[PDB]
């Protein structure tokens, strides 16, 4: 049971990494996206002119 | 078991049922035919089901013959049984080298596109008329594609017909209504059990087997053609255990419940007879 | 002409969380008992020995 | 969400995010595990001995965690509610029958 | 009534399938009885006769 | 014995319950049975299938439509018309794509 | 996510440029290119 | 490495590291000996009197 437990705390914490690691995907990606988002609204305030 | 007097051993006597109709469904697997009343059902284990193939009708070998009537009683009931006055439904009819669509809504009646659609004489589809030859129903259009000089096919919700040059299709009936069919009287249905190499067919009216078959179940499930199990218990007066002398059957047996000769007998946890030490 | 969205939506999560709470009391009151059995075991074992 | 002023866009991305958190409970109900036991997964119970002799038990009783015994299966808080229905007319009358 | 589309150098489609006209006139997609004739003068021909 | 020499050999299979006797010639079978094992092993019992691809000449796409059989056959190796063939690892032609 | 197989969660990411928000003959001016389109047998059997 | 954020040369590296484990792992087994008897390198017994 020891072995199982060591076995469990091991693979959680490198899971808990993995998912800090995904969320600095999601982070990068939402950065990109706001830039895109800003230079759309531009493009329509240019056509609307 | 009972004491042979001609040889003083004991005879253990074990009798077997023969083959019924529940557990030859049991066993039924895939690509299974069964013959009840002259007509061939497919068993098919992805459904559960058996599915026919059932022509439209003709018995009679010359035009004055009742195959004629047949084939129209039978082109009418498939229309009537066409009513789907409910919903609509959707379809399409194929012709030897062309296609349509077909969309009726209720009594069998004809739409294509939102707009009346009438069948000719060689049963072609055609959203107008010529010499008023209108007969928009299915009644008609199924009598044109049957005299018609070339065949024809329709697709549907269920399954696809095929008019050929009688109607051929698929259909489907239950399981349990075919057990009820086999086993309601002294029915003729026969099953073939086939492996895909390997295949047998057997004969068994109204449940047990009556084809001189030795088919049998009792044993551990499935089918043997083991007809009586009789097994000869030696018991020796000075010690007073059990040992097997051998064995006697019916059938050849082919050695396959063969015990070993000599071996102590033991009695089981839940009280029978094993020769099995554990 | 009752549509698909939700009817109670408040009342439903509600009943969920009602819910979880009583489990997770009852898991609390166990736990509880559970302790109190710990320490008399160990009185006994003192006094046993 | 239920507030009138959100429009349909809106009401999607809520019902988006309330779907991604239905997905966590789900999850984590799963994937909850005690040496190799299901806890969240299973309405059975477990025995404790806390004796010295046979039949000093205690037992836990666990409860099976997840959307279907909540609910919230179709939360559907992004559809339709009750809507009016269109009046009848001749057409689809005689289409009835 | 039939809406049908007329190709090049004459030719009769309807709903992207190649149409043929019946002997008697009428206008269908689907051959019957081995007579075709798939063609626009054909269908002239059959309406004036 | 039975190879070497031309003999009329028999061989039964036997499940226990189902039952099938072929004849063999010299090496072969020549009792007017089918008797043809090549596929995956087993005794299939079928000459050969043909299979027809239907090639759209727009893209190239190969789709899978119609099935020809010198036996009946059942449809054991009939694949349903209309569906997109691939090429396997091993360079065969195959219908599934994992 | 878990220590065990399939404990996984899956994130969905988008193709994001000019092709897929359309845009790509925007022409305020009226003044661009489409890039019209591949011929095929079915284009050249229209055309005779 | 079962996450899906690694690339193709992380995984190369941690299935290096995984093979050199393995190897350490069967170099054990081979190398382990108690008075010229491989303990790990055989599935028979051992008679104690």
């Amino acid at each position: 049971i020891a072995n199982r437990f060591t076995s469990n705390i091991k693979g959680l914490t490198q899971a808990a990494r993995n998912a800090n690691d995904g969320i600095s995907v999601a982070q990068t990606t939402e950065g990109a996206l706001s830039e895109i988002n800003n230079n759309l609204q531009r493009i329509r305030e240019l056509t609307v002119q | 078991a009972k004491l042979n007097t001609t040889t003083g051993l004991y005879d253990l006597k074990t009798e077997n049922t023969l083959l019924t109709t529940d557990a030859a469904f049991d066993k039924l697997g895939n690509g299974d035919k069964v013959t009840v009343g002259g007509v061939d059902y497919t068993y098919n284990a992805k459904s559960g089901d058996f599915t026919t193939t059932k022509s439209t009708a003709g018995t009679g070998v010359d035009a004055a013959a009742q195959a004629a009537d047949s084939a129209s009683k039978r082109d009418a009931l498939a229309a009537t049984l066409h009513a789907d006055v409910g919903k609509s439904v959707n379809g399409s009819y194929t012709t030897k080298d062309g296609t349509v669509s077909f969309e009726t809504d209720s009594a069998g009646n004809i739409t294509i596109g939102g707009s009346q659609a009438y069948v000719d004489d060689a049963g072609n589809l055609t959203t107008n008329n010529a010499g008023s030859a209108a007969k928009a129903d299915m009644k008609a259009l199924l009598k044109a594609a049957s005299e018609g000089s070339d065949g024809a096919s329709l697709t549907f919700n269920g399954t696809e017909y095929t008019i050929a040059k009688g109607i051929t299709y698929q259909a489907t009936v239950s399981k349990d209504v075919v057990l009820s069919e086999t086993k309601a009287a002294a029915a003729t249905s026969s099953i073939t059990f086939n492996s895909g190499v390997l295949s047998k067919t057997i004969g068994f009216t109204a449940g047990e087997s009556s084809d001189a078959a030795k088919s049998y179940v009792d044993d551990k499930g499935g089918i043997t053609n083991v007809a009586d199990y009789t097994v000869s218990y030696s018991v020796n007066k000075d010690n007073g255990s059990v040992t097997v002398a051998g064995y006697a059957s019916a059938t050849d047996t082919n050695k396959d419940y063969a015990p070993a000769i000599g071996t102590a007998v033991n009695v089981n946890s839940a009280g029978k007879i094993t020769t099995e030490t554990t | 002409s009752a549509g698909s969205a939700t009817t109670n939506p408040l009342a439903a999560l509600d009943d969920a969380i009602s819910s979880i709470d009583k489990f997770r009391s009852s898991l609390g009151a166990i736990q509880n008992r559970l302790d109190s059995a710990v320490t008399n075991l160990n009185n006994t074992t003192t006094n046993l020995s | 969400a239920t507030t009138g002023t959100n429009s349909d866009s809106d009401l999607d991305s809520i019902q988006d995010e309330i779907k991604s958190r239905l997905d966590e409970i789900d999850r984590v109900s799963g994937q909850t595990q005690f040496n190799g036991v299901n806890v969240l997964a299973k309405d059975g119970s477990m025995k404790i001995q806390v004796g010295a002799n046979d039949g000093e038990t205690i037992t836990i009783d666990l409860k099976k965690i997840d959307s279907d015994t909540l609910g919230l299966n179709g939360f559907n808080v992004n559809g339709k509610g009750t809507i009016t229905n269109k009046a009848a007319t001749v057409s689809d009358l005689t289409s009835a029958g």
